[PDB]
């Protein structure tokens, strides 16, 4: 369960 | 004739679990008290992908309009923080802020790199970004640029293109130019007609857990 | 300067860009001081994609070889801290301890719901995964079933399937065992073998921010 992501 | 209920909360820094509990918290209060709407006061740079979605949810389930305001000039509603924008009641924008800039990205690296997103985390956000804007009669060709252009715009132009509502320098202007207008997305399945004559504005505080993690941030 | 040096450090809980900070502060002090090596204490049940891979990275830039330990027993490196493990120098395990299980996803629901990310990226994920482990001479057909099948493995399967080097009880344990072995990837262009005879252990306390930090994310 590694958690992914966000943006810029 | 009644006197309507306006709660105004302010939610700031990365968009984080922490970020959500806030949304949370704030809109709860304003629910249980019958308000007409809650104006958030937004200033994001960014933040986590799984908490920006369930604040879009939680904003989606509340039982009354929910007001983003890109406030106070100098703010962003970037990255994360378009998409809970978008996927709101109404979006107003003070002078000098941004909104937009939403090319997803794995991360930021040591020196200056960034992690690039695979075309399959892009694309996804494209059709999320895309639905949003659809569902709440917004630009979406303009939105899809948010992401594929990295595209960001003043208040001005946000309004032009047809992203958000208003344009006000503070609460006052914000409930004159508002009022009347319907929510751009249903609360309980109705488009509802703002009504802000005779307001009382209640400002909401943060919490001391809400001002001890942003006082650790600030560091 | 004739000394021989190996340094320990604790890092436990979510792999969060704090977490980034926590092993470039510990590795930053064991390289100024020319250590054989530092040891890290690792207790993960989770954390991000981001924060994971500058770990993996700052870990292949270290001037020094770094040993990933699942310690104390009860300890697992599950999630982003598999990562962790499969881009270091070595990795021991303690008896009753975890590695595996390292399935990416979008993250939480409000519900506490498991929100799954597209395939694609489950399948850059396994690229990933593969990648560490075959530059590291490790069994990358188990490193992908810590993906696709959630797998999980004690110690002593680790060691058997050719995961990890060591299963040790404590440092003193892993210093002897692991005498005269050769780091999985290189360091500064070498494969070193470690010279843990005579060698002083310098442990590195965890600070108070680190463990105010790591308290609150616990929550
Ligand atoms: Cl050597």
């Amino acid at each position: 369960n590694v958690i992914v992501l966000m943006l810029p | 004739l009644a006197k309507n209920i306006v709660y105004v909360a302010q939610i700031k820094g990365q968009i984080t679990s922490y970020t959500y509990d806030q949304f949370d918290r704030y809109i709860t209060i304003a629910e249980q008290d019958n308000a007409e709407a809650i104006i958030i006061e937004l200033d994001t740079p960014g933040g986590r992908a799984d908490a920006m979605m369930n604040i879009v949810q939680r904003i989606q389930q509340s039982k009354i309009p929910v007001i983003i305001y890109v406030y106070p000039p100098g703010a962003s509603a970037a990255s994360a923080g378009t998409y809970i924008a978008l996927g709101s009641h109404l979006i107003a924008m003070a002078p000098g802020t941004s909104i937009g800039a939403c090319r997803p990205i794995l991360g930021y690296s040591q020196n200056g790199s960034i992690i690039e997103a695979p075309p399959a985390i892009t694309n996804y956000f494209i059709a999320y970004i895309k639905s949003l804007a659809q569902e709440s009669g917004r630009n979406a060709t303009i939105a899809e640029e948010f992401i594929t252009k990295d595209l960001s715009l003043t208040p001005e132009e946000a309004l032009k293109y047809g992203v958000i509502e208003v344009v006000a320098r503070d609460i006052n202007e914000l409930l004159k130019k508002s009022n009347g207008m319907k929510t751009k997305i249903p609360v309980n399945g109705r488009y509802v007609t703002l009504n802000f004559t005779n307001v009382e504005v209640r400002y909401l505080a943060p919490s001391f857990k809400d001002k001890l993690i942003s006082y650790i941030t600030d560091l």
